[PDB]
C-alpha cells in the first residue's frame, strides 16, 4: 500500500469522527432567560475558530495543487485564536476562577434539594 | 428594621469585653476608616427577606498611608497622632519609615457567638475577609451615596415649624451589601492588636497571622501583653514582614529572661514558631539563616566547653558543671544557626528554652510539664548528646 | 521521625515465634538477652492476642486472649500481671465501665454478654443474634450492642433490663461508637452506609452513603470512631480506606487509603499527645500515624506480625497493640509525646532500643490490578517501586488511574 | 429569590464548561489528521507521484476524503453562525439566518471564516476590555489608577515574527511525503529543527490534555434467649448508676446540631 | 467452667432436677479452638491418659486430597466460602470440620500436567468441566475432613460430582 493511501485513510477516519462529535455537540447545543458568561463563550468561540485554522490547515495542505503548503492563512487564524485563549482568558478566569465555582457549587446543592 | 438588627449586633459586639460599652458606638457610627463586617448564615427563600441572626461580627479600622515627611517629624518629636495605631508602633519600634506609608486594616474587634464558639465561624470569616481584599469577590452580573441636607434647607427652616422626620426609606441603600457590590479599598497588610493569651494566639496563629512586637510590661487590668500579629496579602510585597519577623524573634529570645520569664515554655515556643512560619511564607533564598562557623565556634566555647560538654553527654559529669554553657547553647539552636542536622522535640524544645532562656531551674520545669525531675535531666541529657555530637562533626 | 520497638517479637514473619525461643535458650550465652529491659512482665499472652484497653484511671490495662480464652490485668506500678481470668469462650469485644479495672462487660462470641467485677463473673446473659461490636453509654447508662441482625439491642445496667432495639434499614452492624460530647451514634453497616441515631429519642438522624470514585469494588464499613470535639467523624472501609467527615457536612474531607488493601480494624484521634491534627489508622499489616489536614504520614509502625487492635495511652507517646504473636508489641514514640509515668527511665535507654523504621506513604497494587488498571506499561519504571507479590505506587497517580479505568 | 439568578447562572456556566469539553474532544479526534496532514507532500509534483503510486486508490480515496471534508466544515460554519448567533456575538440576525439556510461552496465557507473571525475579534475586545475593567475594579486596582487583557492580546500579535517560529518548531520530527526530494529540486521557496511548512501545536495540545485531565480529576424459638425477653434480671439491676448531669453539650446545642447534621430592603 | 454432665438438664418427664454433686474432673470440657488462617499455631493439650490433643489455632496449609486421581498434595488454604452449621464461621474464617474452603491449585496444576502431558491419552485426562473451571480459575474448592481442634491438622479433600453440584448451588 502507497503511503498517501495509508494516510488518507487515517484523515477519512479522523474527519467522519470529527463529524460525528460535531453532530452530538450541535444537538446538544440546539437543545439549550438563562445568560452566560460572556469570557467563557468568547473563549469557547475563540478556541472553535483554532479548531477550523487547523482544518483549514488540513483543507491548504489536502489539495493536490498546494499552492500554499505552509498553510500561512490558517498559520495566522490559528496564531490569534491561540493567543487570546493563552494570555488573555487564562489569566482573567484565573482572577475569576473563585467566584465561579462558587456558584455552580451553589446550583448544585439546590439541584441536590430539589431531587 | 436597622435598630433590631443593631442590637443584635451590639449583643454579639458586646458579648465578651470588659465593661468599656458606651463610647465605642460613638467610634463605630461616625469614624471615617471603620468598616463593620457580618457573617450570615444561608438565607431561606421561603423567609420573605427577615434578618436572620449574625453569627460574627468584625470591626476594621483602615491605616496608613502616612506621609513620611509627617512620620519623621513626629518621630523626631516623639508625638503620636490620634488613630493609626499600628503603623505608629511599627515604626517606633522598628525604626522604618517605609511601613508607616503602607496601607493596611486593623481587626478592631472580631467577635462570635459564645453558644457557637469553637464551631470555626470566626476562621471563616477571617479567611472570607482576606479574600475580598485579595480581591476575589469580583462583580458576577453583566451607587450608594446619599444626598446630605443641602444648605438652602437650612435656611428656609424655622425652629418652631420644623418636621424632624427619619430619612425617606427610598434614599437609603441597603442594610446588608454582598461583597461583591462595593469595591474593596486596596490593602497591603491585615493587622491584630490583643493581649497574648494561649486561645487567642492558637486562633490568629491558625489564621496565617505573624506576631512583630509584644508589649513588655503586662497591661495592669488584665495582666496580659500587648500583642500584635501582621498578615501580608497576596500579590504584595511581603519581605518586610520577615524582616521584621526576624528581628522580633530575636528580641524575644533574648527578653525571655527578663520579663516574659513568666510564660509558660509551650506559650513562649509557640510564639517563636508562629515567627518562623513567616520564614516560610518567603519562599526567596535571600534572607537566609546562616549556620555556626568554626571560627565563630571558638569564640563562643573554648576547647575545655566543648569538652566539659563530651564529658556529660558520656554521663561522666554532673548536671550542674554545664549550668554555665546552657544559656548560649539555647541562644544558637533557636537562632537557627545549627540548621538541620539538629532538630529536637516540643518537649525538649520547652525544656531547652525554660533553662536556657528563662533561666528557670530543672524542678520548676518538672512541674510545669507535668514530668518527674528525672525524665526532664534524662531528656536534657539527650539534647546536649545531639548538641555534642553536631560540635564534633564541624570539627 | 523514630519509632521505637520495646517489646514484642523482633524476628521476621517466616521465622516462627515459638522455635526462636527455644533456639534463644541455646543462645541464652548471648549478652543481650541478660541484658534485654522488659517493660512489663509476662505481656504475652499464650498465642494470639484480641483487644488490649488502658484504665481511664491510666494506673491499669487489660486485654484477652486466644487459649485457654482469658483475661490478662496488668498493674503499670508493679510492672506485671496482677492476674488472668480463663473464660468459657473467646471474646469479641469489651469495655471497662469502671475508671479502675474492677466493672467491665465483654461479648464474647459464643453470642454471649459476660459480667466481671473484682471477685470474678458477675453474670453472664445472651443476646438474640451474634455481636460484633459493643459501646456502653455513661448518660443514659445503656449498654448497646451490634449484631449480624439488623435491629441494635439495647440493654440498661440500671434498670437490668432489656429495652426496644433499634431497628436499622441494613441487616448488620460492624461498628458502634458514641459522642460523647454529643450523644450521637454510627452503626457500620454491611453495605457502604452509616448510619445516625439519637439516644434522647429512638430516632434514626441520618445516614451517609459512603462514595469512593477510586475504587468500585463493593465494601462494608469496618470501623467508626468520633473524635474529642465532637464535629468530626472518621470511618473505616473494607476496601481499606478511612474518611474523615465534617458532621455538618455531607463529603469527605480527606480520603487516605492505607495501600494494603485490608480491612481499617481500628481508627484513634491524638488529640492529647499534642499537635491534635494527628490520627492513627490500623489495618493488620500495618498501623499509620498521619496528619488530619493535609494527609501527610507522620509516622508508622510495622510489626512483623499481623494487628488485631491498637491502644494508646492518654497523653504519651507509648502505642501498645494486640497481635497474631505471643508477646504483644508496644512501641514508643519520643517525638510525639513523653513516656508515661510509670516507665520514667525509658527515655534513658532509647539507644539501646531497637530503633525501627515507605510502605506507609506509598500505595501498594496487587499484580491482578495492575492488569486492570492498564499500568502494565509502566511496569519497569521509577514511578511504581516492586514489593513481593504486587508492585508499590504514588497514591495520587493510582486515583488518576483508576478514575481513568 | 436571587437565589434562583444565582442559580441559572450556574446552570449556563455548567453548560458552558461542557461545551468547553466536548470542543476538545473534537480536538483530540482531529489530532491524528494534523498529525497525519503534516506527513502529506507540499508540491504538485510530489502530490502527482504519491497519485502514480497508486492512481485508482488513490483517487477514491481523494474524492471521499473531499466529500467528508466539505461535508464536516461546512456543518462547522453551519454550528459556528448559530453558535455566534445564540451568544449575542453577531448582532445581525437575520443575516445570520439566511447564512445558514444557503448552501455555501468551499471559496464562500472561506468567506464565512473570514467574517467569522472578524466578528470574533470585534467581541473579543469588548469583553476583554469590560471584564479586565470589572477585575481592576473589584480588586481595588482602580483606587490604584498589570497590562489590560486586550492590550496584552495586542502586543502579543504585535510579536508575530515570534510565535509562528515557535508553530514552525518540529518537536516531533514530522517528515512530509516526497519532502527530500522537494528539497533537493528546490521546490521549496520557504526553506531556501524549525520547518516552516511543518505546523506543531504539540505543546498547546498537551496542555488543554492536561486541564481537561485536572478538571476531572477535581470534579470527581424463646429457648437460648434467640427471642428478646424484657423481664427484669437481678444480678445485673443497679450494676451502674447514671451520670445526673447529662452530655456536656446543652440539649438546646444537641437539637440545634442534630437538626443540621449532615447539612427598607434589607439586602 | 464447662461441663459435659446432664444432671442439669430436665428430665424426660418435665421435673426440675435439684444438683447431685459438685462438677468433677471426668465430665469436663475444655473451650473451642476457634482456629483461623493463619501462620501455624497449635497448642498442645494435655489429656486424660498420658495422651495429648494438638489445638490448632491458626493453619494456613493442609494435606487435601483429590480423590479421582488418588493423590494428595499439601497446598495453602486461601479461606473459608460455606459452612452448613453457621454463617458466623464463615464470616470470620474460621476452619471447622465439613467447611467449604478454597485451597490453591498449583500444586495438583502441576501435578495433572506432569502426569498427563496436557495443560489444565486424551480420554484419561478429561475431569469434570467444573473442575477444569476451577483450575482456570486458579483456587479449588475442597472439604476440610479433620478436626483440626483435635489432631491439629488441616486435612480434606477436593469437592467432585454430587457433593461440588449441591456445594455449587448453595454458594
Amino acid at each position: 500500500m502507497s503511503e498517501l493511501n495509508a494516510l488518507l485513510k487515517d484523515i477519512n477516519g479522523s474527519l467522519t469522527a470529527t463529524s460525528e462529535s460535531l453532530e452530538r455537540l450541535s444537538g446538544i447545543y440546539s437543545n439549550s432567560p438563562a445568560e452566560k458568561v460572556s469570557l467563557l463563550s468568547l473563549k469557547n468561540g475563540s478556541m472553535l475558530g483554532y479548531i477550523n485554522s487547523l482544518l483549514m490547515l488540513i483543507g491548504n495542505r489536502l489539495d493536490d495543487e498546494c499552492k500554499d503548503p505552509s498553510a500561512m492563512d490558517a498559520r495566522e487564524r490559528s496564531i490569534q485564536h491561540r493567543v487570546v485563549l493563552e494570555r488573555g482568558v487564562k489569566p482573567l478566569e484565573k482572577k475569576l476562577a473563585y467566584q465561579l465555582d462558587k456558584l455552580t457549587r451553589a446550583y448544585v446543592k439546590m439541584e441536590k434539594e430539589y431531587k | 428594621v436597622s435598630e433590631n438588627f443593631l442590637e443584635k449586633m451590639m449583643a454579639l459586639y458586646v458579648s465578651s469585653h470588659y465593661k468599656n460599652s458606651p463610647n465605642d458606638l460613638q467610634l463605630m457610627s461616625d469614624a471615617p476608616a471603620h468598616k463593620l463586617f457580618v457573617l450570615l448564615p444561608p438565607i431561606d427563600p421561603k423567609d420573605g427577606g427577615r434578618i436572620p441572626d449574625p453569627l460574627c461580627v468584625i470591626q476594621i479600622a483602615l491605616e496608613g498611608e502616612i506621609s513620611k515627611e509627617s512620620v519623621r517629624n513626629s518621630l523626631s518629636r516623639g508625638q503620636r497622632a490620634g488613630g493609626d495605631l499600628i503603623p505608629w508602633l511599627i515604626s517606633q519600634q522598628f525604626q522604618d519609615e517605609e511601613f508607616a506609608s503602607l496601607s493596611g486594616a486593623r481587626i478592631v474587634r472580631i467577635a462570635t457567638n459564645p453558644e457557637y464558639a469553637s464551631m470555626g465561624y470566626g476562621s471563616r470569616a477571617i479567611e472570607l475577609l482576606r479574600d475580598y481584599f485579595e480581591g476575589k469577590f469580583t462583580d458576577m452580573s453583566e451607587d450608594y451615596s446619599i444626598k446630605r441636607v443641602s444648605d438652602k434647607e437650612l435656611a428656609k427652616t424655622n425652629l418652631l415649624k420644623d418636621d424632624v422626620k427619619l430619612r425617606d426609606a427610598k434614599t437609603l441603600p441597603p442594610l446588608l451589601l454582598k461583597l461583591s457590590e462595593q469595591p474593596p479599598h486596596y490593602l497591603h497588610y491585615l493587622g491584630v492588636s490583643y493581649g497574648l493569651t494561649q486561645s487567642l494566639h492558637k486562633f490568629w496563629k491558625n489564621n496565617s497571622f505573624v506576631p512583630v512586637y509584644l508589649r513588655q510590661t503586662a497591661n495592669d487590668l488584665t495582666g496580659e501583653h500587648t500583642c500584635v500579629m501582621l498578615n501580608v496579602l497576596e500579590g504584595r510585597e511581603s519581605n518586610w514582614l520577615v524582616e521584621f519577623a526576624k528581628d522580633f524573634r530575636k528580641r524575644f529570645l533574648s527578653l525571655l529572661s527578663y520579663d516574659f520569664h513568666k510564660f509558660t515554655a509551650v506559650q513562649a515556643l509557640s510564639v517563636i514558631e508562629s515567627s518562623k512560619k513567616a520564614q516560610d511564607l518567603s519562599d526567596d533564598e535571600k534572607h537566609d539563616n546562616k549556620e555556626l562557623t568554626r571560627t565563630h565556634l571558638d569564640d563562643i566555647f573554648s576547647p575545655f566547653d566543648l569538652k566539659r560538654l563530651d564529658s556529660y553527654s558520656n554521663n561522666l559529669l554532673d548536671y550542674h558543671v554545664i549550668g554555665d554553657m546552657i544559656p548560649m547553647l539555647a541562644l544558637l539552636y533557636f537562632g537557627d544557626k545549627m540548621g538541620d542536622s539538629v532538630k529536637l522535640s516540643s518537649v525538649q524544645s520547652a525544656i531547652l528554652l525554660a533553662i536556657g532562656l528563662q533561666r528557670k531551674n530543672i524542678d520548676t520545669i518538672a512541674k510545669e510539664l507535668n514530668l518527674p525531675s528525672n525524665q526532664t535531666i534524662a531528656m536534657f541529657a539527650k539534647i546536649m548528646r545531639k548538641m555534642s555530637q553536631y560540635f564534633r562533626q564541624l570539627l | 521521625v523514630s519509632v521505637y520497638q520495646v517489646s514484642g517479637t523482633n524476628v521476621s514473619r517466616s521465622l516462627p515465634d515459638w522455635i526462636a525461643k527455644k533456639r534463644k535458650r541455646q543462645l541464652k550465652n548471648d549478652l543481650e538477652y541478660q541484658n534485654r529491659v522488659e517493660l512489663i512482665q509476662d505481656f504475652e499472652f499464650s498465642e494470639a492476642s484480641n483487644k488490649i484497653k488502658v484504665s481511664r484511671d491510666g494506673q491499669y490495662c487489660m486485654a484477652t486472649g486466644t487459649y485457654k480464652p482469658q483475661i490478662h490485668v496488668y498493674d503499670f506500678a508493679n510492672l506485671s500481671l496482677k492476674f488472668d481470668r480463663h473464660t468459657d469462650a473467646e471474646n469479641v469485644d469489651f469495655t471497662i465501665l469502671s475508671d479502675d479495672w474492677t466493672k467491665s462487660v465483654h461479648l464474647q462470641n459464643d453470642r454471649s454478654i459476660q459480667f466481671q467485677n473484682k471477685g470474678g463473673l458477675h453474670y453472664t446473659t445472651r443476646i438474640p443474634k451474634f455481636g460484633r461490636s459493643l459501646v456502653y453509654n455513661k448518660v443514659n447508662c445503656d449498654l448497646y450492642v451490634g449484631a449480624s441482625g439488623n435491629e441494635l439491642y439495647r440493654l440498661n445496667l440500671e434498670k437490668g433490663r432489656f429495652l426496644n432495639p433499634f431497628k436499622l434499614d441494613t441487616e448488620g452492624v460492624n461498628h458502634v461508637s458514641i459522642n460523647e460530647v454529643n450523644g450521637l451514634l454510627a452503626a457500620g453497616t454491611e453495605t457502604n452506609v452509616v448510619e445516625f441515631w439519637d439516644p434522647r429519642s429512638r430516632s434514626r438522624v441520618s445516614k451517609l452513603y459512603l462514595e469512593n470514585n477510586i475504587d468500585n469494588r463493593p465494601f462494608q464499613v469496618t470501623t467508626t470512631s468520633f473524635r474529642n470535639d465532637g464535629l468530626t467523624f472518621a470511618c473505616g472501609t473494607s476496601n481499606g480506606y478511612s474518611y474523615i467527615y465534617d458532621l455538618r457536612t455531607s463529603e469527605p474531607s480527606i480520603i487516605k487509603d492505607q495501600g494494603y488493601g485490608f480491612d481499617i480494624k481500628k481508627i484513634i484521634w491524638l488529640d492529647n499527645v499534642g499537635t491534635e491534627n494527628k490520627i492513627v489508622t490500623c489495618d493488620k499489616r500495618i498501623a499509620k500515624i498521619w496528619d488530619r489536614l493535609d494527609g501527610k504520614a507522620y509516622a508508622s509502625m510495622e510489626p512483623s506480625v499481623d494487628i488485631n487492635d491498637i491502644e494508646h495511652v492518654p497523653g504519651t507517646g507509648m502505642f501498645f497493640t494486640a497481635n497474631e504473636s505471643i508477646p504483644m508489641h508496644t512501641y514508643y514514640i519520643p517525638s510525639l509525646g513523653p513516656s508515661p509515668r510509670w516507665c520514667s527511665f525509658l527515655d534513658s535507654i532509647t539507644e539501646e532500643l531497637e530503633e525501627k523504621p515507605v510502605y506507609s506513604n506509598y500505595r501498594f497494587i496487587t499484580r491482578d490490578d495492575v492488569k486492570k488498571l492498564n499500568l502494565t506499561h509502566l511496569v519497569g519504571s521509577r514511578v511504581l517501586r516492586a514489593y513481593m507479590h504486587g508492585f508499590f505506587i504514588n497514591t495520587e497517580l493510582y486515583d488518576k488511574v483508576s478514575l481513568i479505568a | 429569590q436571587s437565589v434562583q439568578r444565582d442559580a441559572s447562572k450556574g446552570y449556563s456556566i455548567l453548560q458552558q464548561t461542557k461545551l468547553f469539553d466536548n470542543i476538545i474532544d473534537l480536538r483530540i479526534k482531529l489530532q491524528k489528521a494534523v498529525i497525519a496532514a503534516n506527513k502529506l507532500p507540499l508540491t504538485t509534483e510530489s502530490w502527482e507521484e504519491a497519485k502514480m503510486d497508486d492512481s485508482e486508490e488513490t483517487k477514491r480515496l481523494l474524492k471521499e476524503n473531499e466529500k467528508l471534508f466539505n461535508n464536516l466544515f461546512n456543518r462547522l460554519i453551519n454550528f459556528r453562525i448559530k453558535f455566534q448567533l445564540g451568544d449575542h456575538i453577531t448582532q445581525n440576525e437575520e443575516v445570520a439566518k439566511h447564512k445558514l439556510s444557503k448552501k455555501r461552496s468551499l471559496k464562500e465557507l472561506y468567506q464565512e471564516t473570514n467574517s467569522l473571525d472578524s466578528e470574533l475579534k470585534e467581541y473579543r475586545t469588548a469583553v476583554l476590555n469590560k471584564w479586565s475593567t470589572k477585575v481592576s475594579s473589584a480588586s481595588g486596582n482602580a483606587a490604584l489608577s498589570n497590562l489590560p487583557a486586550d492590550v496584552q492580546v495586542e502586543n502579543q500579535l504585535s510579536d508575530m515574527s515570534r510565535l509562528m517560529k515557535r508553530t514552525k518548531l518540529n518537536r516531533r520530527n514530522i517528515t512530509p511525503l516526497y519532502f527530500q526530494k522537494d528539497c533537493a529540486n528546490g521546490r521549496l521557496p520557504e526553506l531556501i529543527t524549525e520547518n516552516p511548512y511543518v505546523f506543531d501545536d504539540e505543546d498547546f495540545y498537551r496542555v488543554l490534555l492536561n486541564d481537561l485531565i485536572d478538571k476531572k480529576i477535581s470534579n470527581a424459638k424463646a429457648s437460648k434467649g434467640r427471642k428478646l425477653n424484657y423481664s427484669v434480671q437481678d444480678p445485673i439491676a443497679n450494676y451502674e448508676a447514671p451520670i445526673t448531669s447529662g452530655y456536656k453539650w446543652s440539649d438546646d446545642q444537641i437539637d440545634e446540631f442534630f437538626a443540621g447534621l449532615l447539612g427598607i430592603q434589607i439586602f | 467452667g464447662i461441663s459435659r454432665d446432664s444432671r442439669h438438664k430436665r428430665s424426660a418427664t418435665g421435673a426440675k432436677r435439684a444438683q447431685f454433686r459438685k462438677k468433677r474432673k471426668f465430665e469436663l470440657g475444655r473451650q473451642p479452638a476457634n482456629t483461623k488462617i493463619g501462620a501455624k499455631r497449635i497448642h498442645s493439650v494435655r489429656t486424660r491418659g498420658g495422651n495429648k490433643k494438638y489445638r490448632a489455632l491458626r493453619i494456613e496449609t493442609g494435606n487435601f486430597s483429590w480423590a479421582s486421581e488418588g493423590i494428595s498434595k499439601k497446598t495453602r488454604i486461601a479461606g473459608v466460602v460455606y459452612h452448613p452449621s453457621n454463617n458466623e464461621l464463615v464470616r470470620t474464617n474460621t476452619l471447622t470440620k465439613a467447611a467449604i474452603v478454597q485451597i490453591d491449585a498449583t500444586p495438583f496444576r502441576q501435578w495433572f500436567e506432569a502426569h498427563y502431558g496436557q495443560t489444565l491419552r486424551a480420554a484419561s485426562a478429561k475431569i469434570e468441566s467444573s473442575v477444569e473451571s476451577q483450575f482456570s480459575a486458579g483456587r479449588l474448592y475442597a472439604c476440610i475432613s479433620s478436626r483440626p481442634g483435635q489432631s491439629g491438622r488441616c486435612d480434606g479433600y477436593i469437592l467432585e460430582g454430587e457433593e461440588l453440584a449441591f456445594y455449587l448451588r448453595r454458594l
